[PDB]
């Protein structure tokens, strides 16, 4: 069972700054990494798939990068609406798994 | 029309069918198996072609009894097809030669 | 009946035999060799098919002189069979063509 | 001259062409893909030969949709060529035999 | 005697020769290359057979320009041989059929 | 993204002595390792390619060795003109990457 680690668990940033969340897999997963956003009392929302691919409807300030075991989800110009929990999930090997999650904080 | 040309092409529709069904059955059989990698259709399709052509790069392969059973069928379809064309190109070169000589 | 069809099928019983004996001899030769992975029958059987079809995914392979000697036989049986069928499908397409033309 | 000998050789110029274009298209399609290894011409050429001959050692393989599309073409060219020669050597052995017997 | 049977066997002595020379040239070309594994004769011989039969397990492969040049020759010899036998078994099945029918 | 680490960041040596810079990759890259020299206000200059191969024009006292994850760039008889920053770069996997660099000092 792949283990995705998201540290730090909490992230503090100033309005407008560039922020980055880390996800690291216990083994090489290529690019099979996907990000989700979850605000207070909401359901998860796909933000990035296959480490860097964009989704229709997601603000152009969201990007992703990485391969193997190190992945990064970035946000250029952190706003209000970004306050939320971020999770990463892999599809490389069965069963799919989820990161511990990271809370954004302005 | 020419038999050898019927089966050759026919084996090409069949192979494609086995190639698609292969991808589907592969995922179905491999999911549920810890550590399995043949778990999404797209790559599972690339795995099929790989198998059918016996190129086997080793980047993806089945680990369950059924995935493997599925693999044996794809391999055999690939091999039978690629060999039914060769046997066809032979019946063709033999026919043309047989006329460029007298018969 | 038709020779080419006798050997083709005959090579199919033979291949299966070599495929089963292969699995057995493989384990027997590999066990005792530190780090060897071809050590249980089930997968050793999957290894045989893999070999015979030259798909070689690389998930399993022999490391001892005898396992390899066993592998060379499985490979050759696989290759000789798959080629004795092709040569059969050729004698078949050649026969049918030879009648759809005059002879 | 003899048809079967025309296509055999012709398939040899074609294969070489596909082998070179393959190397070029491979790099072009794989660069930009994180973790891709088929990214320089020299080895990309070695990858082509590997593929065309279905030897697939697994030291290099495509990871992008286009690299793979490129791989399927190289494989098929390799397989079609190597099979168009066999079908040629058959039309040749059949011709010589047919004369060492009477026809 | 029968041409197709001459070349088939002849290609079998040749293949063995290329298989042995291959092992020797392989080591010679790979030694000196950091990280190379095709560096002792015994396994280099197992590598040759692997290559010639296009089974490619991926446990051993060349990394130098010359080792690879050597590999291309072994592959081609393997493929040309295994295909010159098939073309032989075809000229044989065609001959027998041609007599079990009238000619 | 392969990570090439060049430690130490600074190197002190006496005129004429043999010096060695280390570069280590976060994963096995074979020999796809290349060295560059960069003096004060100058542009990079290829010194060694594919870990050990020589370049036309570079002083015979420059050599390279290594494989997999450990690479070494050496200089027999360190002079004046060697004072400069040294970088390593890999071509094994996309995208190409660069080491943190090492400054030579006599
Ligand atoms: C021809 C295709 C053979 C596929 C074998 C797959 C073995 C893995 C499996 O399917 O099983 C994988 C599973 C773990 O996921 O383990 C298990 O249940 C292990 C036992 C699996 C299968 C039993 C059949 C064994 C046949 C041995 C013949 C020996 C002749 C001498
Ligand atoms: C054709 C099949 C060749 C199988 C070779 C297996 C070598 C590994 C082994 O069997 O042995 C593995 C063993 C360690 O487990 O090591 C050992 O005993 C190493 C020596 C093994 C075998 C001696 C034969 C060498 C033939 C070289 C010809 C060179 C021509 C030039
Ligand atoms: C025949 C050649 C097939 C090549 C498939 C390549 C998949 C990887 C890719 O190209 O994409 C790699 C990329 C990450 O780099 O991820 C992605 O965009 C993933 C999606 C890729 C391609 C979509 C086609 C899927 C066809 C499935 C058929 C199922 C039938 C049942
Ligand atoms: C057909 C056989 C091709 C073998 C290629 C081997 C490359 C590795 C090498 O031999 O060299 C390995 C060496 C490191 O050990 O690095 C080097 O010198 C790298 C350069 C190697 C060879 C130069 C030939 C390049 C041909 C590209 C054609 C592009 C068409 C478009
Ligand atoms: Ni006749």
């Amino acid at each position: 069972d792949i283990l995705l680690t998201q540290s730090p668990a909490i992230l503090s940033v100033s309005p407008g700054e560039r922020v980055s969340f880390s996800c690291r897999a216990s083994q090489s997963i290529g690019t099979d990494i996907h990000w989700y956003q979850q605000r207070t009392n909401g359901s998860p929302r796909l933000l990035i798939k296959y480490a860097s691919e964009s989704i229709s409807g997601i603000p152009s300030r969201f990007s992703g990068s990485g391969s193997g075991t190190d992945f990064t989800l970035s946000i250029n110009s952190v706003e209000s609406e970004d306050i939320a929990n971020y999770y990463c999930q892999q599809s490389n090997r069965w069963p799919f798994t989820f990161g511990s999650g990271t809370k954004l904080e302005i | 029309s020419a038999l050898h040309w019927r089966a050759a092409g026919a084996a090409t529709v069949l192979l494609v069918i086995v190639l698609l069904a292969g991808s589907y059955l592969a995922v179905l059989a491999e999911r549920g198996a810890p550590g399995a990698q043949l778990i999404t259709y797209p790559r599972a399709l690339w795995w099929s072609v790989e198998t059918a052509t016996t190129v086997g790069y080793g980047d993806l392969y089945p680990v369950t009894l059924w995935g493997r059973c599925v693999a044996v069928v794809v391999m055999v379809a690939g091999i039978t097809s690629f060999g039914l064309v060769t046997a066809a190109l032979a019946t063709w070169f033999v026919g043309r030669e047989q006329e460029r000589r007298g018969h």
